[PDB]
RNA sequence: GAACAAUAGUAAGCACAAUCAUAGCACAUAAAAACGUUAGGUCAAGGUGUAGCUUAUGGGUUGGAAAGAAAUGGGCUACAUUUUCUACAUAAGAAUAUCCACCACACGAAAGUUUUUAUGAAACUAAAAACCAAAGGAGGAUUUAGCAGUAAAUCAAGAA
């Protein structure tokens, strides 16, 4: 959000640069790298954002030419779906919860349609035992 | 009711020939084209000149040969060249029929700037296909 | 027994259905009591036989390509939507939909557990690895594409009792349903113009 | 009508197939019905082998939609569910050991008896006698009485609710209220009654 | 003869239409342009507005060619609605055919 | 965008032989308008009628030179002919209003 | 002018039926549907009978054809929350006629006013902006359509 396209516009309807936003302007020279004892943990984002494409996931296509490149030498951490174990585990707490109150889900057989559909994403997950 | 290019039933008696007795739903189905050229197809050009070219040609023959034209013509173009062929009743004498045969092709060469044939197939009465 | 049609044809001579019924029935008498050699022979030239009666499908003979083990193929077409699905009996769960995440390309529950129906259906659920290529129609059309196609593919794997069962289940039939063509003077292909009474 | 005549309906049952050993009568019908090279409709895009989906909420979604969305339909069900579901959470932590053995966290039983409570036993149809329209008391057929339900609880939770607030909202209210038997739709299960005994001397109108 | 008065007029018109065509042109470029300077322009307009009123295109109709209807007309066959359907119907028309889908 | 871009496109255009210099949206109707046929001259336009004076023409006069046979010619002659007989006839220019 | 355990009916023909089309069946749809009925519709598609005009009821040129007291048909867009806006395919953020003291203000502008643009010899024609934001808060008697890939909603292309 900081070195992509903004939506906000002056009364001349005219767009402004993510730059012409002092919040922004601000908040850039916060992961500069510039100074000592600070750690910058970020997250590159698809759900809030603008003007990019559903499906992208990617770091150098969600923040493009500018964001890359002014991002510096940085840590490029993949976050994956649960493994079979993680996703064991957090039926198990639901089910701790009794939070899925479907009487057919205390079966192996709502197991495998829940990691069907869902395709183990945490997520997805959610919103299946939500309503379930 | 649909009266288009129909022959009705009359109390019996009517003599009535292959292309006469079918209705214009049959086109293509029963009966064929009394045409053919490539001007109709997909990318192709210059329908609108075929298709006058056509009805004088009817019309022209249809006088030239009065009483003696059996059928409706067939007008086959290939190449640049028209074969036209006709069903002719016996009326005139070979004098007569070549005459014609001669005078026509020349006239209608020397009119659409093509060379013209012209095919006699000639026939005691009219072919009946159906009442009578 | 011949129909009427035939009978008409083996006598050279039309017939009415009050005739017809009246021979059959005297050949029904016949054949219900003691039948001689001459009688047997007889009542044969009636007879005719329908042709073969089975619904039973083709099974795709398995395939076993580079090295790699049992993978079939299958093909389905629903509404404008055409799907080809290669199955591999040798891998995990999952499925890649041109190229992409079955997750990713059905973002609508609906499809997903379209896609689920035939495996949940064999138990098979977390034993195949499928790969698929669909075309044209909308999200629903091609879930409803992959459903038929996935559904004929694991045919192979199966026994022959739980291919009637998918069968019964209707997984393996098309859905001949359609769009209708729209209709001159009317407004949606069933939808007329309004009808003004006076 | 696609199909002739001649096409079965499927059984998307696993169940039935699964186990068929122990009954006669059944193997001698499901014989009968796949040897008779019987032809068999394709299973519809809405029915599953899911062990999750239920044919009532299913409908309910169904007469829900306007237009062609599915997808907001499904949307509003599945908010609904998870919205009777947190109400019901919410109202157990709140609570003490005895009512928290009585209060029901199954959004799914709650949707149910909600509409068995809500389903008119009796009905009436107007009936043309003597150039007057009476109103007679008529037997209703149970998929009727499911529909009457159905149908009154979408209307009210479309009609009478304030702009503002939303449809999983209201719907999961009048869900609960409706388990409860105090609902609005409740009342005009009551009204209907209350008319039907106002006029049952006229059910001798009723000729079948 | 043609086929009717109307008719006449129109033969008329594309033979004066097809004679201006390239002053027409010509001129309509200077018109057209917003390079050259607008006193140019303002003479150039009445160049063209001097025309013969006849020669210009838009006062040309697409009629059907055998029976002169001035609308109803198949570009194709530069005919009448109601003369294609009769050679179309006899077969006359090659590949044209009734639709059944 | 930059200067060399634009010095390449220049040089596109330039080799191509299509619009050198920077024009209007406006201006470029005028190289249409040479790129094109227009509408008056094209066949389809002018040409658009079979010329209805010959063919009339010429099969009259093939009438008179009794090769071709006009049965609906025919049919107007001898109607007109009955209709002079009868007494209802075209008068001759001039005549009929005052008279 | 039939009776099938048959009592006076045979009948060719045309319709129906069958086939053909919608690229495999099937089903559906399309197409087809006689004889007649309504002196039904059309002399302005063209052609024509009878009767009419002929220095005109014919042929050309230039310019005009307005308009809304009122009544009404069919559509379009709406009246919003299953909504409106933006991103974007279907997990987002915001707006939300009411807040409150005060404006301001939700949904609805397809209408008008200004400025542009396209086409054209000619703009009155169509389109895009900006301004403007009205009636409409789901409609009396009475009424139309639809049996499944239909109704409903949404998108696109073509003919001239
Ligand atoms: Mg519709
Ligand atoms: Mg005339
Ligand atoms: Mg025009
Ligand atoms: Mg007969
Ligand atoms: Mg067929
Ligand atoms: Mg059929
Ligand atoms: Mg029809
Ligand atoms: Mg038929
Ligand atoms: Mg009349
Ligand atoms: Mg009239
Ligand atoms: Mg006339
Ligand atoms: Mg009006
Ligand atoms: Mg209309
Ligand atoms: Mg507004
Ligand atoms: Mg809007
Ligand atoms: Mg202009």
């Amino acid at each position: 959000a900081l070195w992509g396209r903004t939506t906000l516009k002056r009364e001349d309807k005219s767009p402004i640069a993510p730059e012409e936003l002092a919040l922004i302007h601000n908040l850039r020279k916060m992961v500069k790298n510039d100074w000592q004892g600070g750690a910058i943990v970020l997250t590159v984002s698809q759900t809030g954002s603008l003007f990019k494409p559903r499906n992208a996931y990617l770091p150098q296509e969600l923040l493009g030419k500018e964001g890359f490149d002014a991002l510096d030498p940085f840590i490029p951490i993949l976050v994956s779906n649960y493994n079979p174990k993680e996703f064991e585990s957090c039926i198990q707490y639901y089910l701790e919860n009794n939070w899925l109150q479907h009487e057919k889900a205390h079966t192996e057989e709502g197991k495998k349609e829940l990691l069907f559909l869902s395709n183990r994403n945490p997520g997805q997950l959610e919103r299946l035992c939500a309503y379930l | 009711k649909n009266r288009a290019a129909r022959v009705r039933v009359s109390k019996g008696d009517k003599p009535v020939t292959y292309e006469e007795a079918h209705a214009p739903h049959y086109i293509a189905h029963r009966k064929g084209w009394l045409s053919l050229h490539t001007g109709n197809l997909d990318g192709e050009d210059h329908a609108a000149e075929r298709t006058v070219e056509d009805v004088f040609l009817r019309k022209f023959m249809l006088g030239t040969f009065p009483g003696c034209l059996a059928d409706q013509l067939v007008l086959k173009r290939r190449a640049n060249q028209l074969e036209i062929c006709a069903l002719v009743l016996r009326q005139l004498p070979p004098h007569k029929f070549y005459f014609l045969v001669g005078y026509s092709e020349t006239l209608l060469s020397h009119f659409y700037k093509c060379p013209v044939h012209l095919h006699l197939q000639t026939v005691p009465s009219k072919v009946v296909y159906k009442y009578i | 027994w011949l129909i009427k049609e035939e009978l008409e044809e083996m006598l050279v001579e039309k017939l009415s259905d009050q005739d017809y019924a009246q021979f059959i029935r005297l050949l029904e008498r016949l054949s219900a009591l003691p039948c001689g050699a001459t009688e047997e022979d007889f009542v044969n030239r009636f007879r005719r036989s329908i042709p073969i009666q089975s619904k039973k499908q083709l099974i795709e003979p398995l395939q076993y390509d580079e090295q790699g083990m049992a993978f079939s193929r299958g093909e389905g077409k629903r509404k404008t939507a055409k799907a080809e699905v290669v199955v591999y009996g040798q891998g995990s769960g999952r499925i890649d939909v041109n190229g992409v995440d079955y997750l990713l390309y059905f973002p609508v529950t609906q499809d997903r557990e379209q896609l689920m129906f035939p495996l949940h259906f064999l138990d098979r659920l977390g034993k195949h690895d499928m790969t698929c290529a669909v075309s044209g129609g909308g999200r629903s059309a091609q879930a409803g594409a992959v459903r038929l196609a996935m559904a004929r593919a694991l045919c192979s794997f199966v026994t022959e009792d739980e291919v009637e069962w998918m069968r019964q289940a209707g997984l393996l039939t098309a859905d001949p349903r359609v769009r209708e063509r729209k209709k001159p003077g009317q407004e949606g292909a069933r939808r007329k113009f309004t009808w003004k009474k006076r | 009508s696609r199909y002739g005549p001649e096409y079965k309906d499927p059984q998307i049952d696993k169940e039935y197939y699964r186990k068929p050993l122990a009954e006669q009568t059944e193997e001698e019908k499901y014989e009968r019905d796949f040897k008779k090279t019987q032809l068999i409709k394709a299973a519809p895009a809405t029915k599953t082998s899911s062990v999750f989906e239920d044919p009532v909420i299913s409908k309910f979604t169904n007469m829900m939609m306007k237009g062609g969305n599915k997808v907001l339909a499904r949307s509003l069900m599945t908010q609904t569910l998870e919205a009777v579901k947190r109400k019901q959470f919410a109202k157990y932590h709140a609570a003490s050991a005895e009512e928290q053995a009585t209060i029901e966290r199954n959004p799914y039983t709650i949707f149910h008896q909600a509409l068995k409570n809500c389903e008119p036993v009796i009905g009436l149809v107007p009936i043309l006698k003597g150039g007057h329209f009476y109103q007679v008391p008529v037997p209703l057929a149970d998929r009727r009485r499911r529909f009457l339900a159905m149908k009154w609880m979408i209307a009210e939770c479309r009609e009478k609710k304030h702009r503002r607030v939303l449809m999983p909202e209201k719907l999961s209210q009048e869900l609960l209220e409706a388990f409860h038997n105090q609902g609005p739709v409740i009342k005009r299960k009551h009204d209907m009654h209350k008319m039907a005994e106002a006029n049952r001397a006229l059910a001798h109108y009723r000729w079948w | 003869y043609y086929v009717d008065w109307k008719m006449l007029r129109d033969v008329k018109r594309r033979k004066m239409a097809y004679e201006y065509a390239d002053e027409r042109l010509r001129i309509n470029s200077l018109r057209k342009n917003t390079i050259l300077p607008k006193d140019l322009q303002e003479v150039a307009d009445e160049e063209i507005a001097s025309l013969p009123r006849d020669s210009c295109p838009v006062r040309i109709r697409n009629r059907c060619v055998m029976t002169s209807r001035p609308r109803g007309v198949k570009r194709r066959w530069r005919l009448s609605r109601i003369v294609f359907r009769h050679l179309a119907d006899h077969g006359q028309l090659s590949g044209v055919q009734r639709a059944m889908w | 965008l930059s200067e060399y871009a634009v010095r390449m496109s220049r040089l596109s255009a330039r080799l191509f032989g299509e619009v050198a210099r920077p024009t209007d949206s406006k201006s470029m109707k005028v190289v249409k308008l040479f790129s094109e046929q227009p509408l008056a001259k094209r066949k389809e336009t002018y040409d658009w009628y079979p010329n209805h004076n010959t063919y009339f023409a010429l099969m009259g006069t093939l009438r008179f030179l009794g090769l071709y046979r006009d049965e609906h010619q025919d049919f107007r002659d001898e109607q007109l002919r009955l209709k002079k007989l009868r007494g209802k006839g075209k008068p001759r220019k001039g005549e009929g209003k005052r008279a």
